[PDB]
RNA sequence: UCUCUUACUUUUAACCAGUGAAAUUGACCUGCCCGUGAAGAGGCGGGCAUAACACAGCAAGACGAGAAGACCCUAUGGAGCU
RNA sequence: ACUGAACUCCUCACACCCAAUUGGACCAAUCUAUCACCCUAUAGAAGAACUAAUGUUAGUAUAAGUAACAUGAAAACAUUCU
RNA sequence: CCGAGCCUGGUGAUAGCUGGUUGUCCAAGAUAGAAUCUUAGUUCAACUUUAAAUUUGCCCACAGAACCCUCUAAAUCCCCUU
RNA sequence: GCUAAACCUAGCCCCAAACCCACUCCACCUUACUACCAGACAACCUUAGCCAAACCAUUUACCCAAAUAAAGUAUAGGCGAUAGAAAUUGAAACCUGGCGCAAUAGAUAUAGUACCGCAAGGGAAAGAUGAAAAAUUAUAACCAAGCAUAAUAUAGCAAGGACUAACCCCUAUACCUUCUGCAUAAUGAAUUAACUAGAAAUAACUUUGCAAGGAGAGCCAAAGCUAAGACCCCCGAAACCAGACGA
């Protein structure tokens, strides 16, 4: 049997949050703040992909270039093997060549 | 557990259907 | 596990509820009930043509029985009844054979008389009357 | 683990009206986790099923199996609780109504076969359930005579209709 | 050749 | 979706711990051929096509499309009788019950987005009022956007705000190609 | 399949057309939502067509409950006692009119 | 053909295509005939004049060479004394 | 993906391979088509029809001289100092029906274009710019922000 | 050893009492003859046979069970040796 | 003369019987934005669907209560005997 | 478990080879060959699928399509109408 | 009705920020966990290979200086698979987070423990009550395979047409895969529960926006430019190399 016997506790969500109410504020800052900032300078994330979409191979290459001088050892080796595998995949296997 | 609400509610309505078919009321 | 499936039991029940009346492990296990329910539905779909064929063969048997009670064969009855322009199909002929035997004796007498008229017309080529229970009604 | 056969003795019916029959007493009792296989225990449970309780004790005192002493203990203490707690007045006036055996929780061991190979030996356990009902034991269903066979055949021939027509 | 495979014991905790 | 970076990641079959040698050699025993544990078939294996790394979803629309969206949303707020334009946001008291009773009396809606400009000339009364309310919001006019205008029922602008909006949004009409980004001098453009 | 479901013989309920024909429908119990997009077709049905439907065949008593529900329903009760409950979840006005006419 | 490079993640050209062919901007590829400087002592002058020609390529071959080269070779160039300048635009075409 | 083989199993040979036969892109002899292509100068054309249109529409204005930076700020030509554009060459495409009376400073000039400017009482002057000075005179304000 | 096997004991074996595996298993309510069929049928065609069910034997069949033939061929697959 | 199809006619409705491949209309579970408030709606997203890989883990069946496995005898439970 | 020990790492080695490849419904949908260390594969042709522009597409009649010795057929191509 | 089934929460993952730790007493390089004695020996060294070139013999990105651009350009290369810059441009200081996982998932982890091997090394499983257990009460029952309640009835892919009746009557050569063709006596599967397989470019189509110009520098342009949607799987070898561990 997979199904649960009792229905779950009620998940109550506050739609008038602090974060939900001011979502999208200081977006659209460049257009009507005479272009002092870009809207991509509002992004808060990893230091390599802040305003950059990328592939899986391209994300790994960019992370190795911008950060891989200060990564941990096992994480750096795993990133090396991932870039090797993804090069072998994208440039040799698949349909549509 | 598997997350979600609709399948648990549907199984609840089936449980009430089976339990009402076992002991029908006067 | 992002978004793994929760309502799998209802699909299992959707297949199994058509297999509660089976025999063996097919009424319980899903891996067996699927193949037997699929074959059951294909048999149910293919059975309609066999139902119509078997019902008409049953009507042919009952009409042959009643006509052979009256000393008539089945082809003589059907042919010489359609030659008097009475268009009764096999269903109502079998129902008249079972439930209204006087009307079936009247129909068998009609078919036998039209048969005799056809035989005398074959010996005489007509000349004079082309029978009486011949002379089809003409529609325009 | 589910223990509902123990809770069946805690049902309490409403007080009966004077213009009613007796409603004979019903006593459920069971012994959990017996070190005995459920099939061999089932053969003894099928032996008892319809008999009276004194005849059940008489057959079980002389049956030469491991489960016979176990079921004799369960039936004796069910007789004792029936006379004491559930207000049966006659000790002899009880018949076995239900008698069955279920699987208990088992353990697993290795069997050490004769190469570097092995099996999974399982240490078997079972239950025994019993239900007593006061009253004389019901008479067995008599085998059907030729009169009943003929009556059912003539009823079958009277039942038929003219199919696939009006 | 002399083809032979050794038996594989399962873990003892099971 | 342009700000979203999802931090989901699972371990592929090369990052799960262990799984080096080939268990039960290829041809001897009667089990299925396997070359490593932690393959995705196994219990405890790595995921075959799981999420990979912190993935970004960044893309930018052309700026004329975003300014057109702002003009469209202002028109939609006007035509459905939702927009209200004030001379100056100033309440007499500065307590929130006055603000919610006024918004109830004028039949605005359950939620309302209040806009002033430049974030420093916002007077103390309206700030002390709506700093406690949960559906009433103050933003400077730089922070106007389609999402907050759709999320709130009405929308309250100011007369310096509507002049600011007309200038900044009409500048996209009658404008050249960039030739370098507009933060650089450009004799007309401040 | 026909071996797996029950079967009945073709019958009238109480010899309808012999004497006078009687409408075999007793009730229609409607449960629609005030807010909620799933009950929009039923909301428009209660707006425009249930008044003419009630005037059309007056043997039937119609109730509209107007209850918060994620799936609106219609319960049709017949003279012989049977109760048929159908869901009008996210349907047109024409589909709901067809459904209550067939009921 | 290195759909994704291992340094910048871009698409690479194969330089043999660039050495042997010429891409006009309209979409056509001009090539040189094979064997045009080999064993001319046994070829007749009609065959020799046929071999020294500049030849357009097929539809499928031009689709192949458009796949094999990046968008730098498909740009519009304005060279000073281009002998193939007039052949870049296309004229009087109809579907 | 089809049935089994190199198609269904993914591993199909590279683009341009022909199953072993010497491929189409290698059977063909080399010739210096794209020999020195990154060192040839390129010149964006500016027809007199386009220059007349720019003069009419309130863009590039004939009362002052017209070097490259007036044409770029008027957005009549898009000059790339990268990709080897050495400025703007003048072009006779709207020679007749050109009455403007300008002076202009271009980098090449055909004979008919010089004539068609000079019949209205104009002056043409043909100047040279190295790519660094292209990059400065085309976009001057990034150079002024550069601080050199 | 055999012509040509026979008798007795023990182990084994059958029943009773206790504990209690392993390979195998698409589902089976699992018959015979002739013919047909991916060329050797319990499941197809024509005939015949036919109340249900335990227990002990035998090995004619289930193209029987264990080991992705170890013999033959292929792989622009390996390895040893000269 | 009759029998004899998914062919044809008859009452009704009609998109509703090909391998690989291609095109199209829908769609369950899950998260998010806004709704909704006995379980749904409009959109975005993806670890998004298992009658089958001698597939992995766990539970229980078949073979099966089958193969196999035990304790020398009497007694006062001191002892004695083979 | 040594024609070259075992463990870890390169390693998610590679494999033109085997196996598998999970919701509903509808529609279209059967291929002359050439090259290739290549016939267990691939590329271009051929067919098929989708979306467009344009006008002719098929069946075909009088006329017509070298010869030479002994015969020399069913037939084929082109082709206005329809 | 037995076996059973159900639970949320330990914790974990990816980031941001910030540079981070280590003697209570005794013992611990000899046979480590040993209080106590005379040859003093001592480290600094181009990776290789699988793999791609459909074989393979030169060749094949992995190298630790932020981004974008120049640019996949100049160059190198059995000039072939592929490798690949540079001159130059510039890179807005502070905010504690999740359209992440929820006991077959997430670190292997309750733990590098149990267990296996001489050694290097390999390496698991699991727990669920309640405010009160100093409340052991009577509930809470309902759901997979497997059994019991409740063995069997002539005939046959287990069903369908049915019928007054379960059977009796008429029809019917299990599924997937590989195949010209499988009921085939060709492969896979005892069953149940959970887990387990389509990742992306150039060029085209559609929908917006602008328009001889498009684009938030770089790039394209004889109706083009920008944005979005849509599209290229899993398991399995014998092998090769490097470094440790073993008489
Ligand atoms: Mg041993
Ligand atoms: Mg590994
Ligand atoms: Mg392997
Ligand atoms: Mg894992
Ligand atoms: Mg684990
Ligand atoms: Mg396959
Ligand atoms: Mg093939
Ligand atoms: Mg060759
Ligand atoms: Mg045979
Ligand atoms: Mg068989
Ligand atoms: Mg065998
Ligand atoms: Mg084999
Ligand atoms: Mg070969
Ligand atoms: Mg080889
Ligand atoms: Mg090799
Ligand atoms: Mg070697
Ligand atoms: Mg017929
Ligand atoms: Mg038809
Ligand atoms: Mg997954
Ligand atoms: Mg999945
Ligand atoms: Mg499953
Ligand atoms: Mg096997
Ligand atoms: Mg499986
Ligand atoms: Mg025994
Ligand atoms: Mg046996
Ligand atoms: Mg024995
Ligand atoms: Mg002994
Ligand atoms: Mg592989
Ligand atoms: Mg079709
Ligand atoms: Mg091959
Ligand atoms: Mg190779
Ligand atoms: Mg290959
Ligand atoms: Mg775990
Ligand atoms: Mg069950
Ligand atoms: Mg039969
Ligand atoms: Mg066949
Ligand atoms: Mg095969
Ligand atoms: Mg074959
Ligand atoms: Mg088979
Ligand atoms: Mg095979
Ligand atoms: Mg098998
Ligand atoms: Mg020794």
């Amino acid at each position: 049997i997979g199904i649960r016997l009792t229905l779950p506790p009620p998940k109550v969500v506050d739609r008038w949050n602090e974060k939900r109410a001011m979502f999208g504020v200081y977006d659209n800052i460049g257009i009507l703040g005479n272009f002092e900032k870009h809207p991509k300078e509002l992004i808060r994330g990893p230091i390599w992909l802040r305003g950059w979409k990328g592939n899986e191979l391209q994300r790994c290459i960019r992370k190795r270039k911008m950060v891989g001088s200060r990564m941990f050892a096992d994480d750096l080796h795993n990133l090396n093997k991932r870039i090797r595998y993804l090069y072998k995949h994208f440039n040799r296997h698949g349909k549509f060549r | 557990v598997k997350k979600g609400f609709r399948a648990a509610f549907r199984f609840q309505k089936e449980l009430e259907r089976q339990r009402l078919l076992r002991c029908p009321p006067p | 596990l992002r978004n793994r499936v929760t309502d799998r039991y209802f699909r299992i029940q959707e297949v199994l509820k058509h297999a509660r009346h089976f025999r063996g492990r097919k009424n319980r296990c899903y891996r067996l009930a699927v193949r037997t329910v699929i074959r059951a539905f294909v048999k149910c779909t293919k059975a309609r043509y066999l139902k119509k064929k078997n019902m008409r063969t049953l009507w042919i048997n009952r009409i042959t029985a009643a006509s052979q009670e009256h000393g008539l064969k089945y082809p003589a009855l059907i042919g010489n009844l359609v030659k008097c322009q009475v268009e009764l199909n096999r269903k109502v002929l079998a129902d008249l054979a079972i439930y209204e035997p006087k009307t079936f004796k009247s129909l068998a007498a009609l078919a036998s008389r039209r048969r005799h008229e056809g035989f005398a017309a074959a010996l005489g080529d007509g000349k004079e009357p082309e029978g009486i229970f011949s002379r089809v009604v003409q529609y325009h | 683990i589910s223990r509902k056969w123990e809770k069946k003795n805690k049902i309490v019916y409403p007080p009966q009206l004077p213009g009613e029959p007796r409603r004979p007493a019903e006593i459920y009792h069971c012994r959990r986790q017996i070190k005995y296989s459920k099939d061999k225990m089932w053969y003894l449970a099928k032996l008892i099923r319809g008999m009276s309780i004194d005849q059940a004790l008489a057959q079980l005192e002389f049956n030469d199996k491991k489960g016979a002493k176990i079921i004799k203990e369960v039936l004796l203490e069910a007789q004792d609780m029936a006379v004491r707690d559930h207000n049966v007045e006659f000790r002899s006036n009880l018949y076995i109504a239900e008698s069955t055996s279920g699987r208990g929780q088992c353990l697993k061991r290795i069997r050490y076969h004769g190469r570097g190979r092995f099996g999974i030996m399982e240490k078997v356990y079972c239950h025994y359930f019993v239900k007593l009902v006061e009253g004389p034991p019901p008479p067995p269903e008599p085998p059907k005579t030729a009169v009943a066979h003929a009556k059912e055949y003539i009823q079958q021939l009277r039942s038929r209709t003219i199919v696939h027509t009006l | 050749k002399k083809r032979f495979t050794p038996p594989i014991y399962q873990p003892k905790f099971k | 979706n342009f700000k979203r970076i999802s931090y989901a990641k699972t371990k592929t079959r090369a990052e799960v711990r262990g799984g080096g040698r080939k268990p039960w050699p290829q041809k001897g025993t009667g089990r299925a051929r396997h070359g490593s544990i932690r393959s995705p078939l196994w219990r405890g294996g790595g995921v075959a096509h799981g999420p990979r790394g912190p993935t970004s979803y960044y893309y930018m629309l052309p700026m004329k499309v975003r300014a057109l969206g702002l003009k469209v949303a202002l028109t939609v707020k006007l035509a459905q009788d939702d927009l209200h334009i004030m001379d100056s946001l100033e309440l007499p008291t500065g307590d929130p019950q006055y603000l919610t009773e006024l918004a109830h009396y004028r039949r605005w809606g359950d939620s309302v987005l209040l806009v002033d400009l430049t974030h420093e000339e916002m007077p103390q009364s309206i700030v002390e009022a709506t700093s406690r309310l949960k559906t009433f919001n103050l933003i400077p006019a730089v922070g106007l956007n389609v999402h907050s205008m759709l999320k709130h029922q009405t929308l309250v602008l100011t007369l310096p705000t509507v002049a600011f909006l007309e200038d900044k949004l009409l500048w996209q009409d009658s404008r050249y190609r960039p030739l370098y980004p507009f933060s650089l001098p450009y004799s007309d453009f401040p | 399949t026909a071996r797996g479901t029950p079967s009945r013989f073709l019958a009238s309920v109480l010899h309808n057309g012999l004497g006078r024909y009687v409408q075999q429908l007793q009730r229609l119990s409607f449960s629609v939502s005030r807010d909620g997009a799933s009950s929009r077709g039923a909301r428009e049905f209660v707006e425009r067509e249930v008044i003419d439907f009630a005037r059309r065949n007056p043997g039937v008593v119609i109730y509209v409950n107007s209850r918060p529900c994620c799936v609106p329903r219609v319960v049709a009760e017949y003279l012989n006692g049977a109760v048929r409950e159908e869901s009008i979840h996210c349907k047109s006005v024409e589909e709901i009119s067809t459904l209550v006419q067939k009921l | 053909l290195t759909y994704f490079s291992a340094r910048k993640g871009k698409r690479k050209t194969v330089k043999a295509v660039i050495d042997r062919f010429l891409r006009l901007h309209c979409g056509l590829w001009v090539r040189r005939k094979a064997g045009y400087k080999k064993k001319l002592w046994k070829k007749t002058p009609a065959r020799k004049k046929r071999l020294r020609e500049f030849v357009f390529c097929n539809k499928t071959q031009s689709k192949l060479l458009d796949k094999m080269t990046t968008s730098f070779w498909k740009r519009r160039n304005w060279y000073v004394d281009d002998p193939y300048q007039k052949y870049h635009d296309r004229t009087n075409l109809k579907v | 993906r089809g049935h089994k083989g190199e198609r269904q199993r993914g591993t199909r040979p590279r683009l341009g391979f022909e199953g072993g036969q010497t491929p189409f892109y290698i059977r063909i002899p080399k010739y210096g088509f794209n020999e020195g292509h990154s060192f040839r100068r390129q010149y964006k054309p500016l027809s007199l029809n386009r220059l007349q249109y720019l003069i009419d529409l309130g863009r590039v204005d004939p009362s002052q001289p017209i070097d490259l930076t007036q044409l770029v700020n008027g957005r009549g030509v898009t000059i790339q100092p990268l990709k080897r554009d050495y400025g703007v060459q003048l072009v006779e495409e709207g020679a007749d029906t050109f009455t403007a009376k300008v002076n202009i400073e271009v980098q090449l000039a055909s004979e008919l274009a010089i004539a068609a400017i000079e019949k209205n009482g104009g002056v043409v002057t043909t100047a040279f710019y190295d790519p660094r000075s292209l990059d400065i005179v085309c976009k001057p304000v990034p150079f002024f922000l550069r601080g050199q």
